């Protein structure tokens, strides 16, 4: 009775067809004759489908098939911050070993209805627009939608660097992205420092199906020894577009039924499994958080797909990024006028709160009336008004990059800008009004500066209109 | 024997041998308990229903949980009958999951309880009821413009953050007060941070001392978001049968039901229908539906939140849904942003049961008024935004004043709302409110500013607050 | 020259107006062929995939 | 036997549904919207007893008066097609006209009775 | 039909004329039958044969040395889509066309025949 | 073609230029080839393994310390439809984008580079 060895009968594609291996369970980890991991998936009457975890080539019908006992898992511990790790947990950047002496399932219940709290703390992003209009909460699971070259990845490389201060531990997910990609991008983050808080689990397309299908998984089953420690934790995905095409491959390759756009019949039930394990738990449970920040890509805007649509049923809010204003030459390019965050409102500190709401409703009014700025016939008093308002506005929504923004210096501005206190100021300088700004407050608005910080809270508004006033005095128009 | 073994395991889908002549009927449920017997095992407590006989003794069932650890060769227990849920006073209170155990921490119910099963033949022609009725909520708007009828089911349009919540509660809340019926709220497919936040409100609340919840998480597998709703259902069905009373039910979403559906459908293998959907889409909404009736001794109506996918009305799943439906409200943004509640709007809404021979001639009359009336002052608005008043005739500034008062009349105070305000809120009579209503538009009490109609209800409490800032 | 120059935009007035209501008029024809274009879309593609995976 | 019957079918579109629920079931390869290409013979064999029969025959007769559940307004739907086909003629009701408590429109320009005409007594045909 | 004016035709060597009620329904009837008979179905889920079974229908109605058979064939188009196989196939075999109006025949004139519409060969 | 310039890569370690016609045809050929390997279709037909074996292909395309392969690959998609699964696959792999415009070309100038459609990461 063979019961832990078991012989290929097929090879092809990843995909091994093996006879025996009777006490097998579904879902374990199985080792070949040279070395190559396996997971075995079905588990039919005679036949175990298993999927090849590494390079297949070297796999000859008649090889022998070991048993290993141990469901999938991952190592995980505190020294994988700094790290650059394939799924499986080993290190491809040289450097050494890693020393994780512990190692968690990466299938685990999710934490129940009875253990979560509502979300009440802000994530700060340091993106002017998305703080202010699209705010984010610790906790909750907000997609980033946009169509290619859009800078998806660079917000994503601006809110990891923005953590530097902040007790938040980050952990960064590549799914089919370019080798070449990568590799910049963890040189750019390490060379502004955020190397040492930070992990990044990388899955190239030139990777197998199964290493694609599981990079998700894995970057969450490490985030979770963070979120039961009672730290917190923010992880952030690329390509769940890319992850459901693995998995839609593999489910072909095993010969399961298809569905919609041939896709098995539980993408849905897959991604919501992986999507829902984003809570902000009790203080029962220690107070841990974990935020995904998933990315998915749409082909001119296409969002009526299969996979975006499932994504944004699952997710909280969405983030719309416009080709046509990033080719315009606005950044980020964010389109506020789709764009909506379910959790927002309580989000936000107070001192935002008591902002962000007139500048909402600017924004909501000129958005409507930008074909009239073609002719002067417009009505001057209320629609030229609105329009210079609007105008002024976008220019000091846009941004430059890697250039995160602190809360007191973003909500000063924001205020200053409501406050009709920039109407005077010509539309073409308000970029280089708001640097000279923002070195005018550092050079003596620090007091208004650390009240902020400390109270959450807006300052007083006499000395602070007081303050404003004095450097729009000294002040020089171009 | 009740032991069978398993040959087969795919994804959520098991398969299961018995010995010949043994074999469990449809829709039963399979308990399998197991202890790691050495270290290269897992404890596995998983619980399957039957779906199909593939014949030689074998049987394709579904799973409930996940499925990982399974090892082809456990025994597995036949229950001999479809899944049972407790029933009766004790559910009150409560959140439990598909399987009916408690998801809550106050524990768990006494194996003695009495359980029914899930599945259940729809009842018969005989015990319907002969005539239609009208349920008397108690919120100015929809028993005036949309009625809800005995026995019926109720469409429920809205995004979020619009106040759904606070209607669903305000509804429950009046419900319980003014005919001693319980409600029950079933969440298929539920975020699960909502759910939780819901469930918190509620508590504060105080409402859910007269209410039994269910819940299906969007992590849960296709079985458990299919039978949310039927378990949800024969909760209600004890109440209705037994104690003899008029419930309220509720479905967090169906959409997402006949999602589920299609999902386990195609997991199980049949060709997809028109597009992609199950082809049983039919005959499983109708079997969820026709639960849901009025009969001689009781009564069912049921709430139900619809999204639409892609915005498409001739999507084959809002078509078979709106194939049941009796009426629609919609709660619209802009309501809401003005200081109007429950910010439901007036013309979108619609109902069956606005005809003569239900509501009688003279509440037909007044609300076709007061419908045409609206739509004109609609009409109005965009010339007037831009012209001013100055070149409306008297007519149609008679018109504005009459509109703009019914528009604010419309609003009401809740006792939900009270946490937040003081105001110990109204039930506000049909019979009252058609009659203020009619006097209203009769021109009767035009002189008293327009913020005399804010948050009142009754007509007295109107001409009250007028006199009480005099 | 003042009557002509009303009555100018009083032409322009109803012209504005009925090309509107003629934008308004072709646009829930275009959204409605739209829909049952993406169905049968949908369905045919569908249908062509189970028909391809049946075939073996 | 030789008297004469009405029979009203309610839901073509529902029965049709279930007969392609049923095909699917039965693994039949399907066609355009996924219904079956059985279903114009479905329809055409239950239509075709209702006729007028000779006075050799018995002088018997039987009409029918199916409905069609339509989306939108929209004719060009393929049971509606086929069901057009198969009939005599058709009365289109407007649902625009149906919120004004009007007895639905029968629209005079989409509807037609092409055996009709002929049924009329001279006093109403005048 | 065909078969039982073939012999006229071939005979008696007199010009024939065949009227054929509706020719979609024979490729309909081809298409029910196809998926009994257990051949993988087409585009929109015809039979696979269409082109070659309706190319031996109508290959048979041609002119010979010692007479002639012509026809006129009505044509019906499922959802009125021009561009569905079976219409897409019959057009292929045409030589004329006629088209009748309503218009002109609730004017008066009774050939009801439009002569703008009406092309040929 | 890519082993003939890793060599030179490698070996030489000189940057190296690679011009591929038409990666729709490698990606066609492809699609028809699965089909008789008997694997299950895709969305459009295409192969289950489209994505995998054209990463496998691109990937070999870098830039190492000592050598660098660039690459200038032309892609023409017939009916204009970008949304098709080989385009998307191929424009994820994407560093830049030319475009030449006959409107500049009957103008006069070379190389007739379009100055505005031409983007760049």
């Amino acid at each position: 009775q063979v019961s832990d060895v078991g012989t290929v009968i097929q090879v092809g594609d990843g995909i091994a067809r093996a006879h025996g291996l009777d006490n097998v369970m579904s879902g374990e980890l199985v080792e070949f004759a040279n070395g190559v991991m396996g997971m075995a998936l079905n588990l039919e009457e005679n036949n175990v489908g298993i999927v090849i975890l590494g390079p297949y080539t070297g796999i000859k019908e008649g090889d022998e098939v070991r048993r290993t006992g141990r469901i999938m898992e991952v190592p995980v511990g505190e020294a994988l911050i700094g790290r650059v790790v394939n799924p499986l947990g080993q290190p491809v950047d040289g450097l050494g070993p890693v020393e994780t002496t512990e190692t968690r399932p990466i299938e685990s219940p999710a934490p129940g209805v009875m253990d979560r709290r509502s979300v009440h703390e802000p994530l700060q992003t340091g993106i002017k627009a998305i703080d202010a209009l699209v705010p984010i909460g610790r906790g909750q699971r907000e997609l980033i939608i946009g169509d290619r070259q859009t800078g998806a990845a660079s917000v994503a490389i601006d809110t990891i660097i923005n953590q530097k201060d902040q007790n938040m531990i980050s952990i960064y997910v590549a799914i089919g992205q370019k080798e070449s990609t990568v590799r910049t991008v963890v040189e750019t983050l390490r060379k502004h420092g955020a190397l040492d808080y930070t992990i990044v689990v990388t899955a190239s397309a030139s990777q197998p199906a199964p290493l694609l299908f599981l990079a998700p998984y894995a970057g969450v089953a490490m985030g979770e020894y963070f979120m039961y420690k009672g730290k917190h934790v923010l992880v952030v995905y690329a390509a769940l577009s890319k992850q459901a095409a693995a998995y839609r491959e593999l489910s072909l390759l095993l010969r399961r039924p298809p569905g919609r756009e041939a896709y098995p019949g539980d993408i849905f039930y897959l991604h919501s499994r992986l999507l829902e394990r984003a809570a902000k738990l009790s203080d029962a449970k220690g107070g841990g958080s974990l935020t995904a920040l998933p990315f998915v890509e749409t082909q001119a805007g296409d969002i009526s797909a299969y996979i975006p649509t499932n994504v944004i049923s699952i997710t909280d809010g969405q983030i719309f990024l416009q080709s046509d204003l990033f080719f315009s030459g606005v950044r980020p390019a964010i389109n506020a006028g789709l764009s909506v965050s379910r959790v927002g409102g309580a989000a936000q500190i107070k001192a935002m709160k008591k902002v962000a709401g007139t500048l909402r409703l600017d924004l909501a009014a000129y958005r409507e009336l930008e074909a009239f700025a073609q002719f002067g016939s417009d009505l001057d008093k209320a629609t030229q008004a609105k329009l210079a308002r609007g105008a002024r506005t976008v220019e000091v929504l846009k941004q430059d990059l890697h250039q995160p923004i602190p809360v007191e210096k973003q909500v000063l501005i924001i205020y200053a800008l409501t406050r009709g206190f920039l109407d005077d100021i010509p539309v073409e300088d308000v970029r280089r009004f708001e640097k000279e700004f923002y070195l005018f407050l550092d050079q003596n608005g620090q007091h208004l500066l650390e009240h902020i910080r400390t109270t959450k809270d807006l300052p007083n508004e006499d000395d602070l209109n007081k303050a404003i006033e004095a450097f729009k005095k000294t002040f020089v128009v171009s | 024997m009740t032991r069978g073994r398993v040959i087969q395991v795919m994804g959520p889908v098991v398969d299961v041998k018995f010995e010949n002549g043994h074999l469990p009927a449809i829709y039963n449920a399979l308990k399998i308990q197991h202890k790691a017997r050495n270290e290269n095992e897992v404890d596995i407590d998983l619980t399957l229903e039957v779906a199909l006989h593939l014949g030689d003794d074998t049987v394709r069932t579904i799973a409930m949980a996940s499925t990982d650890g399974l090892i082809r060769g456990m025994e597995v227990i036949d229950t001999g009958a479809p899944i049972s849920v407790p029933v009766g006073e004790v559910t009150l209170g409560r959140v439990f999951n598909v399987l009916g155990e408690p998801i809550d921490l106050e524990g768990d119910i006494p194996a003695d309880a009495r359980r029914d099963p899930i599945h259940r033949p729809a009842p018969k022609f005989e015990e319907l009821a002969t005539e239609v009725e009208i349920l008397e909520t108690g919120i100015k708007v929809v028993d005036l413009l949309a009625p809800y009828i005995k026995g019926g089911k109720i469409g429920l349009f809205g995004g979020a953050g619009v106040g759904k919540t606070v209607l669903i509660q305000e509804l429950i809340h009046n419900i319980a007060q003014e005919h001693g019926g319980i409600s029950v709220f079933a969440g298929v497919g539920e975020r699960t941070r909502e759910g939780n936040d819901l469930y918190h409100e509620m508590k504060d609340s105080g409402v859910i001392s007269k209410t039994a919840m269910v819940f299906g998480q969007m992590n849960e597998p296709p079985g458990a978001r299919m039978r949310v709703a039927l378990t949800g259902l024969t909760m209600a069905e004890y109440f209705r049968d037994e104690q003899g009373q008029d419930v309220l039910l509720f479905i967090d979403n169906i959409f997402r039901f006949t999602q589920a559906g299609s999902e386990v459908s195609a997991l199980l293998g049949r060709m997809p229908s028109a597009v992609g959907y199950q082809p049983t889409l039919a005959t499983e909404m109708g079997q969820l539906q026709e639960r849901i009736t009025s009969t001689a001794k009781g009564s069912i109506t049921s709430i139900q939140a619809i999204y639409v996918p892609a915005d498409d009305y001739t999507d084959p799943a809002p078509a078979t849904t709106f194939s049941h439906l009796d009426a629609t409200t919609n709660l619209e943004r802009k309501l809401a942003e003005m200081g109007i509640y429950p910010a439901v709007d007036p013309l979108a809404s619609t109902s069956r049961a606005l005809a003569p021979e239900i509501v009688g001639e003279e509440h037909y009359q007044v609300a076709r008024k007061v419908q045409q009336t609206l739509q004109r002052y609609k009409e109005l608005q965009d010339i007037i935004a831009i012209l001013g008043m100055d070149e409306l005739s008297d007519e149609d500034k008679l018109v504005v004043h009459r509109a703009r008062r019914i528009q604010f009349f419309l609003s009401q105070n809740f006792h939900v709302a009270e946490q937040f305000t003081g105001q110990p809120g109204s039930y506000v009579p049909v019979k009252e409110t058609v009659r203020g209503f009619k006097e209203i538009l009769e021109g009767k009490y035009d002189h008293l500013p327009e913020d005399a109609f804010r948050l009142v209800g009754r007509i007295e409490e109107v001409v009250e607050k007028a006199k009480a800032m005099g | 020259l003042l009557d002509a120059k009303a009555s100018e935009h009083a032409a322009r007035m109803t012209a504005m107006k009925n090309a509107t209501d003629n934008a308004n008029e072709l646009i829930r024809t275009l959204t409605l062929s739209y829909n049952r274009a993406r169905q049968a879309a949908i369905t045919q593609e569908i249908t062509e995939i189970v028909a391809g995976a049946n075939a073996l």
